[PDB]
This record gives structure tokens, sequence and C-alpha cells, in this order.
């Protein structure tokens, strides 16, 4: 599955 | 190859990129989709790198939630970032 991913 | 890249809100905006967690065997903090006009553009960022520094601190093995703390802490902070460090990761 997908690696987790943030906004800056 | 080692990259150096400096982060400075000069104005009223983020930075203008984005970040994710590689996985067991290579884990720490990788550089996700940015926006244009930003910082992060300004500087040279995009998918596929991995920051290895900021501040100081060490993003080899650092949390995910570690590196957008820090990084929403200080506005203006010197991130070390080093190309292919995640790009060997997205290559899935």
């Amino acid at each position: 599955t997908p690696l987790e991913i943030t906004e800056l | 190859k080692e990259k150096k890249v400096f982060i400075s809100l000069v104005g009223s905006r983020g930075l203008g990129c984005s970040i994710s967690s590689g996985p067991i065997q290579k884990p720490g903090i990788f550089i996700s989709h940015v926006k244009p006009g930003s910082l992060s553009a300004e500087v040279g960022l995009e998918i596929g790198d991995q920051i290895v520094e900021v501040n100081g601190v060490d993003f080899s093995n650092l949390d995910h939630k570690e590196a957008v703390n820090v990084l929403k802490s200080s506005r203006s902070l010197t991130i070390s970032i080093v190309a292919a460090a995640g790009r060997e990761l997205f290559m899935t």
C-alpha cells in the first residue's frame, strides 16, 4: 500500500 | 550526492513541498509533490528527494511526524537533502 504523505 | 537546501519564509506562504515516509528497508523523510512559485520550487525540490537533515537534526531515521513538526515549528530552517535518497524507494 502507498506510503503516508504530508503537505508542507 | 548530498544536496543543501535553505527554506526561509520571507513572505507569508509555506515552502510548497510535501513529504512521505519510506518502507522498512530504508525508513526516512521523503519529498512529495511540490507547488510552483513556492520556496520548494525555488530551492529545487521535487518528488524522489530525501531530507537527511533539518537545522542540525539528522533526518536519517527521523520519524514522519517529527519531520513535519520541526518543519512546522520553524518557518525558516536549513534542510539538507540528498538526491536519490528517496527516488530509490519511489521506484516500486
